[PDB]
């Protein structure tokens, strides 16, 4: 079974006081914290045993090597990926999104092609589509959603035609809470012709992920998401694309020849979308990250997150004048509005009282124009969160409806 | 209507705990006379306050500078009527040349809440330099 | 003055035992060691004040974005600029130089014109160029080199133009250690309306950097190399042009609003190329880092940088058949290689003997090009450098070139 | 002429330290055929060895595979040298099911030295595939 009392007993930060009173972080879905073995592992590799990582002949150098691609192996692992030549390393979900717009789509879409994403998709999967359209000449449609924050997959018929390229869908919301139907919608794209992008940022650290079981022909997600450091992410990408996707960033490493009158040639998969030096701390604390998650076992974190999240939202029917975005399936995150008061100032109280939510527009602006709303408080119930903190969201958002 | 930056300050100053400050904040706010629907567009919008805000300044039949303004957030509405206090009755040469730095120091505001507040006050501080 | 004792003190790494011996770690130049203070900075962020950093509403958050700006003036007064705001974090040297040839490349350089490189740049001041001058159909010129590994000054006449867009070069030389005339270039450079592009990253770490005193209109640099964290790095843009550049990466935080129906809009300079998620750990560390170097005083560190300089190339006259490539007045890294035997197999017995140098093209083909020679090694004698690891070269230079 | 992986293994356990073991690996590749200057071409090149490194294969007037190689580094010469042995006189098949692991386990070379010998095993293999 699953012991949060344990599992918080690893997390150095849920010792803090926030404003005079023990802090009780409700934003993991901004980041998540991060255990002291990660931590451990990043600063152990950087005291007993840094050096670069570019197949250097002393012992130092082939040994970091080693473990960059030991981690890799386990990433790829964790989604279940044939071939860990499948992942490249990226900063992060919006790094790796943009990497994907930018190589495999200037040279799998032109004037005329179309390209379909969702109404609830964050600013990282909406942005980079609306630069590649406006480079090339494409169209953008929009999955529409349905009050309850799922989507009018009714709709998928007259939005996919032989035109269209890419399906850029949100695995889970990281507003709602939804998880969409990716088989289902993933099958559909397939019968079309275009591919389909995955961004799972948020559906990692909750339940098991497999590339293999979705056939999605792109994966990203983000390393500060699953307890593991900042600046590191993951991109998995089918081996049938990503062998014929040319070169983003250019530099070492990632070339087979440098010449100035003779041209460049670039190296095989993986490296060749890793230009310069990566982040090689980076990734041993991602590596470190994923064998915590693991050792915790996702199927238990689940159970435990759906029984919090289930105590919660009956905890959050004794507010009254309290507004729910999202379907009641929603996972890891609560997004809600307290009366007609303005989210900025349910939150600025709220961690007056020492609780941390996230307040306004989450990087997903056209949801909230949807909703129509300015802002939301979204609060992020994390394998770490307890039934007392949920009692004390409850407790400061009656105090704020009764102070207000 | 709202206090002078005396008596604000003192008012300020004799409460008990924060949030009684935040609340008296959030009143001074609800004090501001309603912006006219015509002022509540994109030429008197401010930026950078993580929320909607509106600040409209002009010069009234003197010399001297007439502020209204409105912000979707209680907290910041009353940061604005704050605002609107400091900077009361005054030409735009007088707003250009007062400190506003000491009173919320004595307010202690940076250290309870940091950014819009500076962002209003650059605002109104680049209309009165242009008046 | 110095003490180089109370250096290594500071560095774990330079503890350890490499084959079975004490490990002399000469490499720094590919990547340098950090003093346990960075690791620290960086675990002490992650367990007691960890949190996203985009302007949260909670005090975790608005905390770490403020200790985020602040490393940004950190990092704006050491190399002495003008504003905080003409600071970008990247992910490294090579995406920063990918980073201004992508936005200020495509917009300020038309078919026709024609950018100035240097024979031995590295590849990260190579690979970008090239990619920008197939985008827009111009011209890629280089600066020669002399036989001791310094610029031909004389071929600027011929190579400079109305046409002339960009001079990118490099501080320092991460193979020869030669260090350029930046200020004379970039005026002659200006005289012709062409902006100059500075690749620092060997510079920073040995001396005094003023991008005000030199005038140059980018200059870039990272952070592992700094004795600071990986996947960390900073490019440094003049404010008039960086106000002005289009954004590069596309996604949340850089972007002022996101209309699926009326376009995007972006937010002011900096912010606008720091899409997503930014390495808060990374830069936590790499304000450690400047903190620390500051502290230890560029001055001293020059001075008994140069004195083992001096000293190494004195001992290494007393090893036969050894050519060096670059002039005498070289900065932090010996280019060799030991009579007719290859770099590999040098640097391999080196290597068992506990000497951590490098060996191959270090990113610089070109360079390895003009010297007629298919690879070379590389020492590297950071400030935690001794003369004990400077005499173990040396003797074990001998012991090769007699078993071989 | 070169041993078979039998004699290689045994002269190398009887190496008494780690200096006579690359100086053997040296050797080794110091006794390998010379490559013809045609066959040192892009066509025959392989990546990832830290070195240039030219590798070809071909079948003979059998099934029989019949290698040929040089590198401009020493060692990966020498390590040429014992792929070789240890994949000599087989077919395709056979070089694709032989799992080549325990000889080096036996030898101890990512322990000493490692990631070219992955690029140069990857490459032989891939040929092998390809054939068969």
């Amino acid at each position: 079974i699953f012991s949060v009392d344990k599992v918080r007993a690893d997390f150095p930060v849920l010792s803090r006081e926030v404003n005079g009173l023990p802090l009780a972080y409700l934003d993991s879905a901004a980041s998540a914290q991060k255990p002291s073995q990660v931590i451990d592992a990043e600063a152990e590799f950087y005291r007993h045993g840094y050096a670069a990582v570019h197949r250097g002949i002393h012992t130092l150098s082939a040994q970091a090597t080693e473990k960059m691609e030991n981690v890799r192996k386990r990433a790829s692992l964790f989604i279940n990926a044939r071939s860990a030549e499948e992942l490249v390393f990226v900063r992060g979900t919006t790094e790796g999104i943009n990497l994907v717009a930018n190589s495999w789509g200037n040279s799998n879409v032109r004037a005329g092609d179309n390209i379909i994403i969702s109404q609830m998709e964050h600013h990282a999967n909406i942005v980079p589509w609306q630069m590649l359209c406006a480079r090339v000449g494409a169209e953008l449609r929009v999955i529409p959603l349905n009050p309850d924050g799922t989507l009018q997959l009714e709709t998928l018929p007259t939005l996919f035609d032989e035109k269209t390229r890419l399906l850029a869908i949100t695995h889970v919301s990281n507003v709602l809470g939804t998880e969409n139907p990716l088989a289902e919608m993933i099958t559909l794209a397939h019968q079309h012709g275009a591919k389909v992008l995955v961004d799972g940022a948020q559906a990692v650290m909750h339940h098991p992920v497999d590339v293999q079981a979705l056939d999605c022909d792109f994966y990203v997600f983000s390393g500060h998401k699953l307890y593991g450091p900042t600046g590191i992410g993951i991109l998995y990408v089918k081996e049938a694309l990503l062998q014929e996707m040319p070169p983003w960033e250019g530099g070492g490493s990632m070339i087979a020849t440098v010449s100035l009158s003779e041209g460049t040639t670039w190296t095989k998969a993986p490296w060749r979308f890793e230009a310069g030096t990566p982040n090689t701390g980076g990734i041993i604390g991602l590596g470190a990250a994923l064998e915590y998650v693991s050792a915790l076992g996702l199927n238990n974190i689940a159970e435990y997150e759906q029984n919090l999240m289930h105590y919660a939202l009956s905890q959050l029917e004794s507010v009254p004048d309290l507004t729910l975005y999202g379907p009641q399936n929603r996972l890891g995150v609560i997004a809600f509005n307290l009366g007609k008061h303005h989210a900025y100032d349910v939150g600025s109280f709220l961690d007056n009282y020492g609780i941390a939510v996230r307040t306004g527009h989450h990087c997903a602006m056209p949801l909230m124009a949807y909703y129509n709303v300015p802002a939301m408080c979204r609060a992020s119930l994390a394998m770490y969160n307890t039934h007392e903190e949920v009692d004390r969201l409850v407790t400061g958002l009656q105090r704020i409806h009764r102070l207000l | 209507l709202l206090p002078d930056k005396e008596k604000l300050l003192r008012n300020f100053l004799r409460c008990a705990n924060w949030e009684e400050k935040y609340l008296y904040i959030i009143e001074l706010g609800q004090r501001l006379p309603e912006l006219r629907d015509e002022d509540r567009s994109p030429q008197n919008s401010i930026q950078g306050a993580q929320s909607q805000v509106w600040i409209v300044m002009r010069q009234n039949a003197q010399g001297i500078i007439e502020l209204q303004g409105d912000s979707d957030a209680a907290i910041v509405k009353g940061l604005i009527a704050v605002v609107f206090i400091l900077y009361d009755q005054m030409t735009p040469q007088d707003i250009v040349n007062f400190d506003v730095r000491p009173w919320f120091c004595k307010m202690a505001l940076t250290q309870h809440l940091s950014q819009g507040l500076e962002a209003m006050i650059r605002a109104i501080r680049a209309k009165a330099a242009a008046l």
